[PDB]
């Protein structure tokens, strides 16, 4: 199946984080669902899971600050983490859990246990915890070597990630390279997305870069001209 | 939370699970690449989901003395990731933690020459009373790099923000460097140059106001 995550991107401390998991390719009532996160500098931390009877079970390390719910009308999983702190900044994945029975003796004697393994995952959503506010990014063009040339868009001064950069929707795929973001001393991020375009294609073909920053709710389309 | 595993290219890698089973065990091996979705490699000590290559294999719980070991035969550059050993048994109960992850680092990868692109500040940026030069390095191995800036003969020490070479799209490294200046400073000197030192090799790109 297919799983997609949605989040606020930024939550102030002492508030309530909330993420949503949209599922597709299968029913939501006949599967065990689970939430897992990964903080920067930390490994994967299993948050909790929910059964098909809507009876949830959470990690005792979260101090019962997590609540998982299921909505069959929109086929969505929901996770709410109250009283967030700087440590709760993490990428949140939702997955489908399968329960296997492991028997080493008599079933009547309780000589067996249940284990859970997740087979289908989601790409995850990045949610940061900070007291600052979201800032809209400024996008600048980088106008254009072996019959080709480099044409890029420069996204600067945004907070925080995620931020998506596309080139003419799905029309431009070859040469599209989005370099990792830099963390400046001011706490602001910046990245560059370049494309290797043939020199003859310049002047006749248009190349517009679409930049979307979800935490600040900004969407800008910039056309680069040599 | 990471244990290094520098293995040779084209050989067998045996990842021993950090947790020792107390009895009848149920071992899951997860593969997690940075910025991607974790993949379930092995969901029972000898079970393999559909689509997973046969190069991955776990040690079945035949006898008790068998240590949980993830075997990866014929490792490739695309196998570099974190490997989690989710352990279950009768005497430990519900194991909520994924355990320590083993990060695989495939060695003996051929050297790649760095591709450097230098972009001068933009006009819409110069009219915004700022000017940042962008130095993009891509497609090089390994991640050892030294980025320097030179305003003509004079070097530049302050105002340089360089990223970590985390980018591994085609399993090759890539990084970015930003030199922040004012428009007066940009138009002051004759030309600015980004000097990248990869494996000691020096490649230099140069731009100038025009
Ligand atoms: C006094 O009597 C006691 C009870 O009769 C007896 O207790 C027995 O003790 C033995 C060892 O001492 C235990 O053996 C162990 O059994 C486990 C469990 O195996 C069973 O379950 C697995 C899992 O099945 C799941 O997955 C399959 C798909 O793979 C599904 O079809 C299935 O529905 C489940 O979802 C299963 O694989 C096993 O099947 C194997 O064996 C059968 C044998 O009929 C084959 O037909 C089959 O093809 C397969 O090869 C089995 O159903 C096992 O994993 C261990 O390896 C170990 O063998 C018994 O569990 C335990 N209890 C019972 C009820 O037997 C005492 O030992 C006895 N004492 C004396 C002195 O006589
Ligand atoms: C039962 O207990 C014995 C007690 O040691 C175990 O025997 C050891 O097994 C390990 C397995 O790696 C060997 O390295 C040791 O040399 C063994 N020691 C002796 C004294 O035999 C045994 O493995 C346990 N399990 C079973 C099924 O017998």
């Amino acid at each position: 199946v297919q799983l997609q995550e949605s989040g606020p991107g930024l939550v102030r401390p002492s508030e309530t984080l909330s993420v949503t998991c949209i599922v597709s390719g299968g029913s939501i009532s006949n599967y065990y669902w689970t939430w897992i996160r990964q903080s920067p500098g930390k490994g994967l931390e299993w948050i909790g899971y929910i059964s098909d009877r809507e009876t949830t079970t959470y990690n005792p390390s979260l101090n019962s600050r997590a609540v998982i719910s299921r909505d069959t009308s929109k086929n969505q999983l929901s996770l709410q983490l109250r009283s967030v702190t700087t440590a709760d900044t993490a990428i949140y994945f939702c997955a489908t859990a399968r329960r296997g029975q492991r028997i080493y003796g008599v079933v009547s004697f309780g000589e067996f246990f249940y284990y859970y393994y997740m087979d289908v995952w989601g790409k995850g959503t990045a949610v940061t915890v900070s007291s600052a506010s979201t800032k809209g990014p400024s996008v600048f063009p980088l106008a254009p070597s072996g019959g080709t040339a480099a044409l890029g868009c420069l996204v600067k001064d945004y907070f925080p990630e995620p931020v998506t950069v596309s080139w003419n929707s799905g029309a431009l795929t070859s040469g599209v390279h989005t370099f990792p973001a830099v963390l400046q001393s001011s706490g602001l991020y910046s990245l560059s997305s370049v494309v290797t375009v043939p020199s003859s294609s310049l002047g006749t073909q248009t190349y517009i870069c679409n930049v979307n920053h979800k935490p600040s709710n900004t969407k800008v389309d910039k056309k680069v001209e040599p | 939370y990471v244990s290094p595993l520098s293995v040779a290219l084209g050989e067998t890698a045996r990842i021993s699970c950090g947790r020792q089973a107390l009895g009848s065990r149920a071992v899951q091996w997860y593969q997690h690449k940075p910025g991607q979705a974790p993949i379930l490699l092995i969901y029972n000590n000898q079970d393999r989901p559909s689509g997973i290559p046969e190069r991955f294999s776990g040690t079945p719980d035949i006898n008790f003395g068998t240590t949980a070991t993830l075997t990866i035969s014929g490792v490739e550059v695309g196998d570099e990731a974190d490997y989690y050993c989710h352990m279950w048994d009768s005497r430990s109960g519900f194991s909520w933690s994924f355990g320590g992850a083993t990060r695989l680092t495939v060695l003996s990868q051929p050297k790649a020459a760095p591709s450097v692109t230098l972009f001068p500040p933009s006009s819409e940026e110069l009219q915004a009373n700022k000017a940042t030069l962008v130095c993009l390095i891509s497609d090089f191995y390994p991640g050892a790099v030294t980025v320097a800036w030179k305003a003509d003969s004079s070097p530049v020490k302050a105002g340089v923000e360089t990223t970590t070479p985390s980018k591994q799209s085609n399993n090759k490294y890539a990084a970015s460097s930003y030199l922040s200046l004012t428009p007066e400073q940009w138009k002051s000197h004759k030309s600015y140059s980004c000097q990248v030192t990869h494996e000691g090799s020096t490649v230099e790109k140069t731009v100038a106001p025009t």
